[PDB]
């Protein structure tokens, strides 16, 4: 566990890019990103909450905040995500999911809320209309949310716009699944530094 | 000794989940703000044993076999409160007791009816969740002492038909979950004017007839907004698609698409 994020106070929330533009292999590589991820933050229930959400043309919950689990546990299920590889990984259903059915209601408002959008494709432009309205209406929930691209393909439009409504949401684009590995480091002295301490 | 005590920010919150327990344990801090009491041993309980503890806000009684639950004395604060997986055959009156209640959850129990007025005095009400019961019909202006109401749950029951001002007042409601019934059509404005980002709906024998043309009509404005519910093992997905509400007219045909041939 990080010696800068055991104190801290955050609900974490992993949204998987789902489609063909990541290979099943390069997939492999972004769950790898997120054990490791986890493995280094504090999760508990007092603490830091996780959630895995791996989503393409809809979303896939495999792991909630509520949950009762050991951390063990949850880095299994972390690690045993189906790769989908579906033709459209909507960036907006995922968001919509994440507004309305994961931060509903603030139940720990001395911590800090931030949703971790992995994006590595780009949604059609018919999925696109209510973006803006759904990174505004998680800034109004008090969300930070933190886009990062892996490769060409990430859809760069929509990083832009979640990164020019709130100075919190800082994203993250890399060339490559194995970039993952490189700045898992430095990610985390971000997502922490925005989580309130424990007295 | 049993149950463990922990300080977490200014609140504090008890767990004493999974401890043999048939009564509420001796000597608790009255400094409670969440007590959690998930899978135990209770035949009946009664929430004026929790007065004391008037920092009390969320409760979890889930899965502990509850078959009566007693609605004695007031808990001012108490906001939360989660009966799920248990044997209540009757849906207890918590109007006169949770005035400040905003989270319900009676899931998977056996509530084979629901009473006049069942709700009346939740004013701070928002979610609603009876998901697995034996519900069949709905008592007539339910939902009405519950305007702030968002989330409501009626899925996976036996409900055949639905009250037309179901969703009357209703102004923040976002979710929908109707699906596993045995609803054959839908009420003329029944969803009115309002716009509601997530509708389950999938699951059940529509009849398509020329009922249900203010259904299509409402599906093809919608289709945005319908969605699917579907679990494998312990991951839940949630996925639109306007093509899951079928007609019960065996093509597997979705509604949305049915032609109306010889309705007005």
């Amino acid at each position: 566990l990080h010696d800068f994020c055991r104190s801290r106070l955050l609900d974490l929330v992993f949204l998987l890019d789902g489609s063909s533009r990541l290979s099943e292999a390069e997939f492999e590589v972004l769950k790898a990103f997120v054990v490791d991820m986890m493995e280094r933050l504090r999760i508990s229930q007092k603490w830091v909450r996780v959630a895995v959400v791996e989503y393409h043309d809809g979303s896939h919950a495999y792991i909630g905040l509520k949950d009762r689990k050991r951390p063990s546990e949850l880095r299994r299920i972390a690690s045993q995500v189906k790769y989908a590889g579906s033709q459209v990984a909507s960036t907006s259903e995922v968001l919509k999911y994440t507004l309305f059915q994961i931060f509903s209601k603030i139940d720990r408002p001395e911590a800090s809320r931030i949703a971790l959008l992995l994006m590595a494709s780009q949604e059609p432009q018919r999925m696109s209309r209510n973006f803006v309205r759904y990174v505004q209406g998680l800034k109004k929930k008090k969300v930070i949310v933190i886009p990062v691209g892996i490769g060409p393909h990430a859809n760069l439009k929509q990083i832009r716009l979640i990164e020019k409504q709130a100075p919190e949401n800082k994203a993250f684009v890399l060339s490559s699944v194995d970039e993952l590995e490189q700045q898992r480091d430095e990610i985390v002295s971000y997502l922490c530094d925005l989580a309130p301490e424990a007295p | 000794p049993i149950c463990e005590v922990s300080k977490v920010a200014s609140h504090l919150e008890v767990n004493c989940d999974k401890r043999r327990l048939t009564a509420l344990p001796p000597d608790l801090p009255k400094d409670t703000t969440i007590l959690h009491l998930s899978e135990n041993l209770l035949y009946t309980f009664s929430l004026a044993t929790l007065m004391p503890y008037t920092r009390l806000t969320q409760l979890n009684l889930d899965r502990c076999e509850l078959t009566k639950l007693q609605v004695d004395g007031t808990l001012p604060v108490l906001g939360t409160l989660d009966l799920s997986h248990n044997q209540l055959q009757s849906l207890p009156l918590l109007g006169q007791t949770l005035p400040a209640l905003t989270v319900l959850d009676v899931s998977f129990n056996r509530l084979t009816s629901l009473p006049l007025g069942a709700l009346r005095g939740l004013g701070e009400l928002q979610e609603l969740y009876l998901k697995g019961n034996e519900l069949k019909t709905l008592p007539p202006g339910l939902l009405t002492p519950t305007p702030k109401l968002e989330k409501l749950s009626l899925a996976n029951n036996r409900l055949t038909e639905l009250p037309a001002g179901l969703l009357n007042g209703l102004e923040n409601l976002d979710t929908l979950l109707l699906q596993e019934n045995s609803l054959y059509t839908i009420p003329k404005g029944f969803f009115g004017s309002h716009l509601l980002p997530f509708a389950f709906l999938h699951g059940n024998p529509w009849l398509c007839n020329c009922e249900i043309l203010y259904f299509r009509r409402w599906l093809q404005d919608n289709a945005e907004n319908v969605y699917v519910w579907k679990q494998v093992v312990d991951v839940k997905a949630v996925t639109s698609n306007v093509a899951s509400v079928q007609c019960d007219n065996s093509d597997k045909f979705p509604v949305y698409k049915y032609p109306g041939k010889g309705c007005p």
